[PDB]
């Protein structure tokens, strides 16, 4: 159908019938997402606005239109702007699309600010949405349960508590051996991957109580840490 | 409700038609949900979508009058899919003959030529023999004298016009005036020098003082009953030729040696 | 084999080929000019001769 | 008899079917899979003919088959039922090998090896209904079908190369309908048709297909000429994302051809000549792409006369195309001559032909070119004429409809004069020697840059094959 019929309604003086607009719009904003395209400025304006009960809406349509066009940055911002309504995206796998740019970018932020101070996460200089939404994509690998993923992405980003925290629900000594190899990878990836010399340090140390905690631990990949470290007094 | 929109129009007052309008569009929420929006038609969709567009039709007409623009182009947008969806089966009316041909008019007004042929290519196959030319012919006859440019032509056509104003005249002033800067532009590379009768009968005003005042308004000076395009046109260039883009626009042969080296040199 | 698909392709969004379709459905101009030159000299003449 | 010429054909498919299977099985070697795929196609088309065409039949039999054997059964009663053995699975020389696919596992659900099978064989059908010209049921059944079959996947890069093929056909098929016959239907299946085209187009940017992009944005442009939707098109193409990378140079003549054409109508004739030119060139200059050729030299041919070129009349003559441009001729012709009358005439007359490429519109807007090109002639072969002598010249009614005439070309330059209102004549002003002046420079400028991309275009190709060549074992 031509939008043209939409962009007429959404012209309207009387907030009331703009209001109506929206609700319609959502359901064709991927059909027709070529012409609504050039009326940027109009969803712009609706959201600015306080009148509106559906202005949380209206930064959806925004940021759908901004990532078809090709504006990935100014698609995940607009994400958290409604904050809610965003569920549709969290339950359906064809659209991922902003929070899979939503990890990309904040990881690469928190890995500049880790070198500052790396209680970078627990001030708030990381928005607060994005905060919900990083634990989120973790919750997902914890899903499909192999350990993994969720310690992979944190590796990058220079998170210190998810390695250690993640160590600890995996301690359970169900097979000591098995726990260990988990271990092994770890310690392996981070040399190879993690170039950063204060990050890689300092996990390096933790993981090092971690496998004398279990009692029974293979020994060859307890050496390789404290060599590492070189530090006699471990 | 509904039907005291469509007698709010015949009475005059097409002030009363706008204030009303705010209550009546809360209920074009309903017509809306009574029509499944142009996927299938069946015989109780017919009047559902009937309804739709009568309410919308005097809304058209009545914007039109109160140069109310804004009203008129969605009222309209909404009525252009309405119409070109399906076979026949009442999906053209009267109505929509004279409703699209004071829609072109408004585009020959704006001066927008270039949406007024792509407009006529979607509107094509409808006003080719179904609506035919009788109302619509008024715009097509407009934009054919213009072209060649024989504004002799077209002048005559908007005055003799008279007999043809419905509601039309909300286009047919204003194309005069659109006529008149066309004209003013051509005349400055032509020559210098017109007297006094010749540029009221180029640009067809009817009174020689309001001749010499429409060129203080062109920014053009009138001494002695010869015109002095002189002076504004070489004004302006001046002007023009300090901005900011500005380099790369102009062109510098300094730049054409720069820019060649670094070419070869990647 | 190739470029088979193509070929084919093409000639459908055409439909048909028009190329066939128009037969069965239904300064070069310059006249030779000393015909009428041979008029023009004439007049031209009789006159300036016994002017 | 049938038996034997129905196995032949069944033999050679899988043939072709094991080799391609094999390459996209043994690691990402994408172009190989690809040249070949094209290649089968035109093969398979051809094939069909003889050999007897219920290859297919036969070949569906014997396999691990879903939901195949139903569509078959769609396909057979279409075109009256038979049985002739032909129940599915009646057939099993398969025999339990992974090679043509081992019986046992695929069914457990431990392996499934069914999944490119199943799309080779959507892609058999489709070439199949338009080889026969088998439609109604099929083509809606075909449809219905295969988006939620792709919908169930969530593809590879490879499998992405494949579809590339198959919405063409998807496009084409209900189109002929819609063409055949009139229907609400139609309509209302039209808008839905967009916006599933327009749902992968999305998606084929992320999973990185040059291929499947450009071919999408060909078909949705082409569905908005047809509805005459100009504005549509116009927008569309400005998010411009098309690729000339991966693509056909096929493709590449039909996307510059829908620019031209958008282009035309809103009077831009500077972009709209080099479009052009560029999809003659591109296009494979062959025997059945000749229908192509043909409507777009008409469309050329407007493009020039618009923007105040004139075609040569020497063009028509030697070409093999003179029969289909003999109505071109006499507007070529007619422009030239400057007769209003005469050019007002020709279009009346051939109103019907020109109407179907719908290049009739374009034709009306040639009525002020006539005019404009008859006062060029006169500025020419007389420098100072006196408006009077101009207006007994082409017939024009009185000494002031010649003054407006003259008054709106020469803002276009086309014409190049200023009237002299005192003396009562006309001059002419582009007396040349515009070499004393800056201007060569100018223009020479502008080759030396073009002559620096052709270079680095060169380059770029030469190196890339020898690259491949030297790494790979050689002798």
């Amino acid at each position: 159908t031509t939008a043209a019929p939409l962009l007429a309604l959404l012209r309207e003086n009387q907030d009331s019938v703009k209001t109506y607009a929206l609700e319609s719009i959502n359901n064709v904003v991927d059909q027709l997402w070529s012409e609504i395209s050039n009326e940027l400025p109009d969803i712009e304006a609706l959201y600015d606005d306080d009148t509106f009960s559906d202005r949380e809406m209206a930064a959806l349509i925004a940021s759908k239109v901004y990532y078809n066009l090709g504006e990935y940055e100014s698609a995940v911002k607009y994400a958290l702007a409604a904050k809610d309504r965003f569920d549709i995206d969290e339950k359906s796998q064809f659209v991922e699309t902003i929070v899979s740019k939503s990890i990309e970018m904040y990881v690469q932020e928190a890995s500049k600010q880790y070198t500052k101070d790396e209680q970078f996460y627990t001030k708030d200089i990381i928005d607060p949405k994005l905060t919900s939404i990083f634990e989120r994509m973790i919750e997902k690998c914890l899903k499909a349960s192999e350990l993994k993923l969720a310690l992979g992405i944190a590796l990058e980003g220079y998170r210190l508590d998810i390695i250690e925290s993640a160590l600890k629900s995996k301690l359970d000594q169900d097979s000591t051996s098995e726990n260990v190899k988990i271990i092994n990878y770890l310690l392996t990836l981070a040399i190879t991957t993690v170039t950063n010399s204060k990050f890689r340090s300092s996990i390096l140390r933790k993981s090092f109580d971690f496998l004398m905690n279990m009692p029974n631990c293979d020994y060859l990949t307890l050496n390789k840490v404290v060599v590492n470290l070189n530090d006699a007094g471990l | 409700l509904t039907k005291s929109l469509s007698i709010a129009f015949e009475n005059g007052d097409y002030a009363a038609c706008e204030k009303l309008l705010p209550p009546i569009k809360i209920e074009l929420i309903k017509n809306n949900l009574l029509i499944p929006d142009l996927s299938i038609q069946n015989d109780i969709y017919l009047n559902d979508l009937m309804i739709t567009k009568r309410i919308l039709e005097v809304g058209a007409l009545a914007s039109i009058q109160t140069f109310n623009f804004d009203s008129f182009e969605n009222y309209f947008n909404q009525l252009k899919p309405y119409y070109f969806s399906n076979n026949h089966k009442l999906s053209e009316s009267d109505k929509k003959s004279k409703l699209i041909s004071l829609y072109l008019l408004n585009l020959l007004s704006q001066n927008n030529t270039t949406k007024f042929h792509s407009e006529l290519q979607y509107l094509d196959k409808h006003i080719k023999n179904l609506e035919d030319d009788s109302l619509l012919s008024y715009p097509i006859k407009l934009d054919r004298w213009l072209m060649e440019g024989s504004y002799q032509k077209a002048w005559d056509l908007l005055q003799s016009g008279s007999q043809n104003i419905s509601e039309f005249d909300s286009f047919t002033d204003i194309l005069k005036s659109a006529i008149r800067d066309e004209i003013a532009k051509n005349t400055e590379l032509s020559y210098d020098f017109l007297p006094l009768s010749n540029i009221k009968a180029l640009l067809f005003f009817n009174n020689e003082k309001e001749t010499e005042k429409f060129a203080l308004e062109r920014n053009w000076p009138i001494v002695n009953s010869k015109v002095y395009f002189n002076n504004q046109s070489k004004e302006k260039a001046d002007y023009e030729d300090e901005m900011m883009h500005e380099e790369d626009q102009k062109t510098n042969i300094i730049e054409k040696a720069m820019d060649y080296a670094i070419s070869i040199e990647n | 084999t190739k470029k088979k698909n193509e070929e084919i392709n093409k000639k459908s969004l055409e439909e048909d080929d028009e190329f066939e379709d128009f037969p069965i459905d239904t300064d070069d101009v310059e006249v030779d000019d000393d015909f009428t030159n041979e008029l023009k000299a004439e007049l031209d003449r009789y006159k300036r001769e016994n002017q | 008899l049938h038996h034997s010429e129905k196995k032949y054909a069944e033999e050679d498919q899988v043939q072709e079917l094991l080799k391609v299977l094999n390459e996209i099985s043994k690691t990402t070697l994408t172009l190989d899979p690809r040249y070949i795929w094209r290649s089968l196609k035109d093969l398979s088309s051809l094939r069909n003919q003889e050999l007897l065409n219920a290859e297919t039949l036969c070949f569906t039999v014997n396999v691990l088959y879903p939901d195949s054997s139903s569509f078959k059964k769609n396909l057979l009663k279409f075109i009256t039922s038979n049985h002739k053995s032909s129940v599915p699975g009646s057939a099993e020389l398969r025999n339990s090998y992974p090679a043509s696919f081992y019986s046992v596992n695929t069914e457990k659900k431990t392996i499934e090896v069914t999944a490119e099978i199943n799309c080779f064989m959507h892609l058999l059908v489709q070439l199949f209904l338009w080889d026969s010209k088998e439609l109604e049921q099929l083509v809606e059944f075909n449809r219905k079908v295969v988006i939620p079959n792709l919908l169930c996947y969530y593809n590879l890069r490879s499998l992405n190369l494949i579809n590339a093929k198959l919405w063409f056909y998807i496009y084409l098929s209900h189109e002929t309908l819609a063409r055949s016959s009139e229907e609400i239907n139609s309509d209302n299946q039209n808008i839905i048709l967009r916006s599933t085209m327009m749902k992968f187009l999305k998606i084929a940017s992320l999973k990185h297909d040059n291929e499947t992009k450009a071919m999408l944005i060909n078909l949705i442009l082409r569905d908005f000429l047809n509805n005459g939707e100009v504005d549509s098109a116009s927008d569309f193409i400005s998010k411009l994302e098309y690729p000339h990378t991966d693509v056909s140079s096929s493709l590449e003549a039909r996307y510059f051809f829908y620019l031209s054409k958008i282009n035309a109508i809103q009077l831009d004739y500077s972009t709209a000549n080099e479009y052009i030119i560029a999809a003659i060139r591109k296009a494979p200059h062959n025997s059945k792409s000749l229908g192509f050729l043909q409507q777009s030299n008409k469309l050329h041919c407007c493009i020039q006369l618009l923007m105040g070129d004139i075609p040569e009349l020497s063009f028509f003559h030697q070409s093999n195309m003179q029969k289909s441009l003999l109505p071109y001729y006499h507007l070529t012709k007619a422009v030239k001559l400057g007769d209003l009358k005469k050019f007002t005439s020709t279009i009346t007359k051939y109103k019907q032909l020109l109407l179907k490429d719908d290049t009739y519109q374009l034709c009306v807007r040639l009525r002020s070119n006539v005019i404009k090109t008859g006062i060029r002639i006169i500025s020419l072969t007389y420098k100072k004429i006196s408006l009077r002598d101009i207006c007994l010249k082409l017939n024009l009614d009185s000494e002031q409809t010649v003054e407006y005439m003259v008054s709106r070309a020469i803002r276009d330059g086309v014409i190049e004069a200023k009237i002299n209102h005192e003396d009562g004549f006309i001059e002419t002003t582009e007396l040349l020697n515009i070499y004393d002046s800056e201007d060569p420079q100018q223009v020479f400028d502008e080759r030396i840059k073009f002559a620096n991309q052709l270079h680095d275009e060169y380059l770029v190709s030469m190196r890339y094959p020898e690259d491949k060549k030297t790494q790979q074992n050689e002798k």
